[PDB]
């Protein structure tokens, strides 16, 4: 809501989306927020700007070209001409809703820069021109030299608008009159919503089980004039929507269903119809195989129902139980279903009220759809191995590799009377995989099955929204690729294709960490901050090497354990990887170099050091200080920049060495008042101060085994080692080398106060 | 212990504040008068992960704490209960919505505080224990945690789950708490039983312990291995570092001393610090009637301060870039810069738990090979 | 540790520093204080002082800060050089002794109301030789 954009900061056509036309916001708080940023930062003289930074009418450019060059470093600063519309559309939202003296006053506005032509009647210019001549002056003095009508104008838009505005606020009309929809009411707060939630048995070994426990259901059957099938066959249904054969129109394309549609009761030729919830679909993925994921789901599906549910009447959600939810014997439910089941009943579950009953009671009070429009109008051998051979490792290889060589749909013939294709015996794979619960090859299969999860873009795009850059694949480039914009469904799963390569198992690990991502997003979008870029096999790398030495393994064996965690214990170690909580602080400073946790406020003081310079050098790579005034601290293209920049180097240690002394000379230069005119290598300062580091601790009497050298930077460990702060820390020998360097560069005199 | 349904159509829930190893903070509004409060959601069931027997004694520890701070309620400055509701699988407890956290965040951003605030504080709290004192109950549990923080800057306590009541003549004998706040008694009486036990030199000791971590910044005792920390709080060894303590009134330091003793009869109570010339003040008075001797002293001692005053504003030091080549944690501006922009690099590393602390951050010790000889 | 003479006569003392009791030292109180015994500090010197001995910037002085200020230990060469000061400033004239008539002088410039029967007594009662005048030995063991 606040920024129009990715790249404009702010655009005065939000006006309209929270205006007279198609009122679609709430939380009026963000309404005044961006009403009175758009006033402070847009309004004019005659008029308001479009937005920052535009040369549309401008005494340069060149109108003649297009395809503007990169040289808007301040020829279309401050000089946007103006546009009247903006202010013709406050008078309409003034006199829309309350307000009397806000419209007098835009209307006394409005009438002074208007233009009196043939007949005399009213007239609205389109812009403003700045003359060509006094141009330096407004560089110094904004919003003070007059301008000259430019352009065309017979505007019809605006005014039309005008004369709307006009006509309502004379009184002939009335606001209810213009939309019969009451449109204007859509800061009413709502106050909650009821969930009703019905339970059956699959079959009656489960209803005994439940009636054990004190649960009454009713099965699947005795309810025969209500019949329960999957969303998909819903979905297909919905897919002969609108079609036409004379007009060559197919109809809604296959899309997946939401938990706001299969709530509601559906009426299909004289029938009642119920569709159970999306997640708990088992032949898409393994992700409702495990009972706690299932009851967070639910419980995040629950809310979301009673969050919003802008429909009439009362919700309806069927959760069956299934063979799969019960124990190892069979004999009876889980402990989380029976929770779950005893925390839906009383009225109180997860964050939302839940009542239960039956589909009997639910009927005479609850929303019914009617659907009109469907009415009617030695390869030999190899297979004898694989049918003689046990265990699912050899089994699972002799499939991929006949896969892979001969049969992508080849029969294998390993029945006499049943041809059973390879893709037939991987299917049936799965019955015996998930009776044993082996997350060892699992994974394997459903590589080979070329498994895609659903919803995978939206998941994107939320992310992306998020002013978030994100990256697929393992290091280095080019391998590694940067989607900055939405992708189709097809155009993402082979760009992730072609990241993973021949690996095939980090194609799902890189969809499932999206997964976890995108949902840990949304309950808590503060664990976030401090980071801009998000690159999947760098975290993949962070999992496998704190595993390793968690189980002081080696790398396959850690790699093995990782592969095997369940989908529960992954999403807990990635919490617990971003959360955050020799070789303690070693092993901080690593962590944070991989991750590149960069402080809130690191470019802005980079920017204001870069200000005071004439750049900073790393190992031969500069970056000229030309760049401040051609870009801001707030554009991405400067962050990314300096990202780039840093990580030329490939240690974290030295990238965050890096960090902690670019900070430490930003900090400095506030306390002197010059300008040091010579490029600053900050390589020289680490040096400078490990040699005083190691000379005073040669000083102290240190032995040489305490004072080791690393193999191949030239950094004591002990100074990795060494804390932040305190009268020893890497801080105090970080300032002396920076102080020294700035000395070694100044004409004889510091002159510091503060 | 009234029905749920009356508290379903009495408060609406609200957003998320704060969560816990087993409960949630959630705001909620009195439908009648639109007020605002913050609830306390516990699941005695624990997710049907609990046994029956947890379940039992989870909910017996609700109970008495209900029963505990019923009685207490009136103060200005301790946790108000304004409604409770139980069902066969929650408890809800409707307290005050405050505003801020707790005084960890404020002690985090601020890395130190200085003695104006302090004293309002710790006034604040001598009166809460002095009355709790009065009242026979005992607390136990003093944390910085389990402060909150108002926007006019007053605090009341909460966490009364460790409270319970003392019968005169007893002496207890059990341990319980964070290491790094139990007193000597606790850990003499976990290792032998033949002591008679404890009382309120616990909660004298925990205001001295955070007296100190609020004035230094970092806890008096602290060290990675459990072990040598408790051999280290037995020896009572504490001391003030050379280039941190040199601006700080020694009233404040005579006052912190006398609150930490090894010998619990030695300790100093809540009206005894009360009477301290630290929290001295004066309003109006009249009656200063007394012999020429303290005139010529009086006249004489403001002499001394109107001249002392100038010496003391002469005393300062240049910037001395110098010196900033040399040596820049003297200075105190340049150590307090230095410790703020350590605080903001890596302040995602500090939470509650002995395995992290504020001290791991700050090193004062000369890291050398004495760092060889550790413990037997 | 302190005790309660030491205190009344701290209150008294910080009542007198005041002449208009507000309940802070302020600033053109304390410039009055620096001009009525003969010095001139200028406004920056002033404030100078104020932010020294305040904690802050909010630029008043209240009690307990008066208390920090005076109950510290000085030792002995700056001791010794406060006492020299203090000396000179009761020894306008270039005797090196302390007599009635220079008290009263002193008194009436701080804005005492007393009499000459009052000084006198005072004077009297404080010396120990009884020659009239206080010797430095004295003055440093009165400074108790």
């Amino acid at each position: 809501l606040p920024r129009a954009s990715t790249s404009k900061e702010v655009d005065a056509s939000l006006l309209s989306v929270v205006s007279f036309p198609a009122f679609a916001v709430e939380d009026s708080q963000l309404v005044e927020l961006t009403k009175q940023e758009i006033i402070t930062k847009l309004q004019g003289r005659y008029g308001c700007c479009r937005f920052l930074r535009d040369g549309y009418k401008t005494p340069k450019e060149d109108p003649n070209r297009l395809y503007y060059e990169p040289a808007e470093l301040k020829l279309f600063e401050n000089i946007e001409c103006e546009w009247p519309l903006f202010w013709t559309y406050f008078i309409l939202d003034g006199v829309f809703s309350g307000n009397a003296e806000q419209v007098q006053e835009y209307k006394e506005a409005l009438e002074a820069v208007l233009i009196k032509g043939k007949n005399g009647v009213p007239l609205l210019p389109e812009l403003y021109s700045v003359p060509p001549d006094r141009v330096d002056e407004e560089y110094q003095n904004p919003h003070t030299v007059d301008r000259v009508p430019m352009g065309k104008l017979p505007h019809m838009w605006g005014q039309s608008l005008y004369i709307l505005g006009s006509l309502m606020a004379e009184g002939f009309l009335a606001p209810g009159e213009i939309d019969p929809l009451n449109r204007r009411f859509s800061t009413v707060p709502k106050p909650d919503v009821v969930v009703q939630v019905s339970i059956l048995a699959e079959t009656e070994e489960i209803k005994t089980i439940l009636k054990d426990k004190g649960i009454y259901v009713e099965t699947i059957a005795e309810v025969y004039p209500i019949r329960v099938q999957p969303a998909r066959i819903l979905s297909h249904i919905y897919s002969s929507l609108g079609c036409n054969n004379r007009m060559k129109l197919s109809g809604r394309p296959y899309r997946h269903m939401g938990v706001l549609g299969t709530s509601k009761l559906y009426d299909i030729r004289k029938t009642i119809f119920t569709f159970t919830p999306q997640f708990i679909d088992q032949q898409q993925f393994y992700l409702a195989l495990d009972n706690k994921m299932i009851v967070e789901m639910l419980r995040t599906d629950l809310s979301y129902l009673c969050s919003r549910w802008r429909m009439t009447g009362q919700p309806t959600i069927t959760f069956p139980i299934s063979h799969s939810m019960l124990d190892e014997d069979g004999t009876s439910l889980n402990s989380s279903i029976l929770a779950a089941l005893r925390k839906m009943q009383d009225g109180y579950f997860g964050g939302a009220r839940v009542q239960t009953g039956k589909l009997s009671e639910f009927l005479t009070t609850s929303c019914c759809t009617h659907l009109s429009f469907m009415d009617p109008g030695d390869f030999k051998a190899l297979v004898l191995q694989l049918k003689e051979t046990s265990s699912l490792q050899e089994q699972a290889d002799i499939l991929y590799m006949l896969y892979t060589m001969k049969g992508p749909d080849w029969n294998t013939e390993l029945y006499n009377e049943r041809s059973a294709t390879v893709r037939e015996l991987l299917t049936e794979l799965y019955g015996k995989v998930g009776e044993i619960r082996h997350w060892g090859l699992i994974r394997y299969i459903s590589g080979i099955l070329r498994k895609k999860v659903e919803a995978l873009d939206e998941a994107c795009t939320d992310l992306l929204s998020h002013q978030k850059h994100l990256t697929v694949g393992l290091p280095p480039e080019p391998r590694e690729k940067t989607i900055s914009a939405p992708l189709p469904y097809e155009a993402l799963t082979q760009l992730i294709d072609e990241a993973s390569e021949g690996d095939m198992s980090i194609s799902i690990l890189t969809q499932e960490i999206m997964v976890y991502l995108a949902m840990y997003m949304r309950t808590q979008p503060g664990l976030f901050a401090e980071m801009f870029r998000l690159r999947i096999g760098l975290i993949i790398q962070v999992m496998a090497t704190e595993l390793a030495h968690s189980l002081r393994c080696s790398a396959e064996e850690a790699t093995e354990g990782l592969m095997n965690l369940s989908p529960s214990a992954m999403k807990n170690l990635l919490h617990h990887i971003l959360s955050g909580k020799q070789g303690q602080w070693q092993r901080r400073r690593r962590l944070d170099g991989a991750l590149n946790r960069v402080p809130v406020g690191f470019y802005q003081k980079v920017w204001k050091v870069l200000q005071k310079c004439h750049g900073l050098s790393v190992e031969g790579f500069v970056l000229p200080s030309s760049t401040t005034r051609e870009m801001t601290p707030g554009e991405i293209k400067f962050s990314v920049h300096v990202e780039s920049v840093l990580n030329r180097v490939p240690q974290p240690e030295y990238r965050q060495l890096l960090v902690e002394a670019i900070l430490v000379l930003t900090m400095l230069a506030d306390i002197e008042i010059h300008s040091i005119g010579s490029i600053i290598a900050v390589e020289k300062i680490v040096h400078i101060a490990n040699d005083l580091f190691l000379q005073e601790q040669k000083t102290l009497g240190a032995d040489d085994t305490m004072l080791a050298k690393d193999p191949a930077s030239g950094i004591c460990t002990l100074l990795y080692d060494s804390a932040p702060s305190g009268r020893f820390g890497t801080m105090t020998y970080l300032s002396k080398a920076a102080a020294t360097y700035v000395q070694e560069f100044l004409p004889h005199s510091i002159c510091a106060m503060q | 212990s009234h029905s749920a349904q009356d508290f379903y159509e009495n408060y609406e829930p609200k957003e998320i504040l704060g969560r816990g190893v087993s409960s949630v903070v959630r705001r909620c509004i009195h439908k009648p008068t639109s007020q605002e409060y913050a609830v306390k959601v516990i699941d005695v069931t624990g997710g049907g992960s609990f046994s029956p027997e947890e379940v039992r004694e989870l909910r017996e520890a609700t109970l008495k704490e209900v029963d505990i701070l019923r009685k207490v309620s009136g103060h200005p400055n301790i946790i108000q209960l304004k409604d409770t509701y139980e069902t066969n699988t929650f408890f809800f407890l409707v307290f005050d919505l405050m505003k801020r956290g707790e005084l960890f965040d404020y002690l985090t951003e601020k890395v130190t505080l200085s003695e104006k605030e302090t004293r309002k504080i710790m006034r604040a709290l001598l009166e809460v224990i002095c009355t709790l004192h009065k009242l026979n109950i005992v607390h136990r549990d003093l944390k910085p945690e389990n402060i909150l923080l108002d926007d006019n800057m007053n605090i009341k306590l909460t966490d009364f789950g460790f409270s319970c009541q003392l019968e005169p003549g007893e002496r207890l004998r059990e341990v319980c708490g964070t290491p790094s706040y139990l007193a000597p008694e606790i850990i003499e009486c976990s290792m032998n039983e033949d002591h008679p036990g404890y009382g309120k030199e616990v909660d004298m000791w925990s205001t001295g312990v955070i007296m100190y971590t609020l004035l230094a910044g970092s806890p008096p005792f602290w060290h990675r291995k459990q072990m040598l920390m408790l051999r280290m709080i037995m020896s009572g060894n504490y001391q003030f570092g050379s280039p941190e303590w040199d601006d700080y009134s020694d009233t404040v330091k005579d006052l912190v001393s006398r609150f930490l003793v090894v010998q619990p009869q030695n300790r100093y109570t809540a009206e005894e610090a009360l009477a301290h010339p630290f929290f001295q003040q004066y309003l109006v008075e009249e009656v200063r009637h007394f012999s020429p001797r303290g005139k010529f002293k009086v006249i004489a001692l403001t002499v001394l301060a109107s001249v002392r005053i100038y010496y003391q504003y002469r005393r300062v030091k240049p910037v001395t870039r110098e010196i900033v080549i040399r040596d820049p944690y003297a200075l105190r501006p340049l150590r307090r810069l230095i410790d703020a922009y350590a605080f903001r690099i890596y302040g995602h590393w500090v939470k509650k738990g002995q395995q992290q602390n504020r001290a791991a951050l700050f090193e004062n010790t000369p890291k050398a090979v004495l760092l060889s000889l550790a413990e037997e | 540790q302190l005790t309660e003479e030491q205190i009344a006569e701290f209150k008294e003392a910080f009542s007198l520093f005041d002449k208009d009791g507000d309940g802070t030292i302020t600033t053109k109180e304390l410039g009055t204080v620096m001009r009525s015994l003969g010095q001139n500090p200028t406004e920056a010197e002033l404030q100078d002082m104020i932010n020294e001995v305040d904690a802050d910037g909010n630029g008043t002085i209240d009690f307990p800060e008066f208390l920090t200020m005076m109950a510290r230990k000085m030792k002995d060469t700056d001791s010794e050089e406060e006492i020299r000061e203090a000396f000179r400033v009761f020894d306008k004239d270039g005797n090196g002794y302390i007599s009635a008539a220079e008290l009263r002088h002193v008194m009436t410039n701080l804005g005492e109301k007393l009499t000459d029967e009052e000084v006198d007594e005072m004077i009297r009662e404080a010396d120990i030789d009884g020659d009239g005048q206080v010797n430095y030995e004295e003055f440093v063991q009165m400074m108790t």
